[PDB]
């Protein structure tokens, strides 16, 4: 292995050299090059225009190595920046590497998925030009088999990777025909057994579902949410982030879409999530509490069935302070949809405390949400005449102090509400 | 649905 | 936590 540290000049010497052995191994000194951890010198192998050798070097049938040292030179440079990633765009590559996909050598067709998937995961516009380059149906050839199970553990992970960015990024989504294709190839991998594989399919779902609601009904009407749910009891963190997400984004959704996660169970991991020890999770578990407290009555309802308000109130006395934001957000949503019921509940768990203990925040919009939040919860104990009882219980955990205080605030939704809640309530 | 939010 | 849109394959 002759080719370790070779100078740029020496690989340009050989690549120059119009013989295919001396192109071999100049072509496999630059993929060590380029496969070294320290600062790869990616730029000084670009400027030295070795990019189209590269690419004409990926069509080259009759040598299979340097088709495979090539994709995988090419591939460490689309892994750079953009403008790093657009030279190898530049150079033709997107063609050359799928045609490679259809290479009757494996670790070559391997090395031409990364090599597509590091284009596309740049951004919309590349991904959406390895799209129209007719990427979709070889990538997706690759997994017509009828077991997943026969194909090799990392081949099968680099194939799950790509095809999730072919699903990533926004403005504009994927196109609907391709989002339509892929699919029912990712349904498949999330079945699949390996923890890789799984967590990047969620990864996949989660980006299709972050968008309007036919992106999320697309998704749903697959049937894959019970499986989402499933996987949102994981011990794998990495598996149950995305998994996570993607629940979050389909409850972004209708009632109807917000239902069939509840359908399928999601209420009953979310003790677990809501004390998770890792802080994104909480926060992400916390803002999805509140967007299923902005549903319907009946959804209400199934929060409380599942004990899920002690959580909140637990949520809301003691977290990072983002997450306490969600909890906030979760209570006035509840209190705006809720029933007289479901709101004197809501007391009764004690949310009134830690809610006023966060009135001294220094974030304007909590303050704004949690003034809300209090006002829906004084316009229910007016229809059970008990208006009394609450003013004296806020007056008790300090509330009113700080109450008081707010009347004399900079913002002028906060100083309004404060002193409506006085003259109403506290006089 | 419209107090449904979007992830901050 | 995150899943990476770029990857560059490393030396053995």
């Amino acid at each position: 292995q002759g080719t370790v540290n070779w100078s740029v000049e020496d690989i340009v010497k050989g690549i120059n050299s119009n013989n295919l052995e001396s192109q071999l191994q100049a072509t496999q000194a630059a993929r060590k090059l380029l496969s070294r951890e320290k600062q790869p010198p990616i730029d000084n192998i670009i400027r030295a225009g070795l990019i189209p050798k590269f690419v004409s070097f990926l069509g080259k049938t009759d040598c299979s190595p340097i088709q495979f040292e090539s994709a995988w030179a090419l591939t460490n440079i689309a892994s750079g920046t953009s403008e790093q990633t657009k030279a190898v765009v530049d150079g033709g590559a997107i063609p050359a590497f799928i045609s490679l996909l259809a290479s009757p050598h494996a670790h070559i067709s391997e090395q031409a998925v990364w090599a597509l998937g590091n284009i596309a995961g740049d951004g919309s516009a590349f991904r959406d030009l390895v799209i129209k380059h007719g990427a979709i149906d070889p990538l997706l050839a690759l997994l017509a088999v009828p077991d997943l199970s026969t194909l090799a553990c990392g081949y099968l992970r680099n194939l799950t990777w790509t095809l999730s960015n072919l699903c990533r990024n926004k403005n504009p989504a994927p196109p609907l025909d391709a989002v339509e294709q892929i699919l029912p190839t990712l349904v498949r991998l999330l079945h699949h057994n390996d923890p890789e594989v799984l967590a990047d399919s969620c990864w996949a779902i989660s980006y299709l579902t972050d968008g309007p609601n036919e992106r999320i009904e697309m998704v749903v009407k697959k049937g894959v949410v019970p499986q989402l749910v499933k996987l949102l009891g994981a011990t794998e963190l990495p598996i149950v982030t995305p998994a996570l997400r993607a629940i979050g984004n389909i409850v972004t959704g209708t009632d109807e879409q917000t239902q069939k996660v509840i359908d399928a169970g999601a209420l009953a991991v979310f003790p677990s999530l809501l004390t998770n020890p890792k802080t994104n999770i909480q926060k992400e578990a916390t803002w999805t509490m509140s967007n299923i407290t902005a549903g319907r009555q009946d959804q209400i309802q199934q929060v409380v069935n599942h004990g899920l308000v002690p959580f909140l109130v637990g949520v809301l006395s003691k977290a990072d302070f983002k997450t306490q934001k969600e909890a906030a957000w979760a209570i006035t949503n509840y209190t705006s949809g809720g029933t007289v019921e479901q709101i004197v509940y809501l007391v009764h768990c004690g949310i009134i405390e830690p809610l006023m203990n966060l009135l001294s925040a220094k974030d304007t919009k909590i303050i704004q949400v949690i003034l809300d939040a209090i006002s829906n919860i004084f316009q229910a104990a007016e229809k059970l005449g008990e208006t009394e009882k609450l003013s004296i219980m806020i007056e008790e955990c300090g509330g009113l102090d700080k109450i008081e205080a707010l009347q004399r605030h900079e913002n002028e939704s906060v100083y309004k509400a404060s002193l409506n809640l006085i003259e109403k309530y506290f006089s | 649905s419209p107090s449904k939010r979007a992830r901050p």
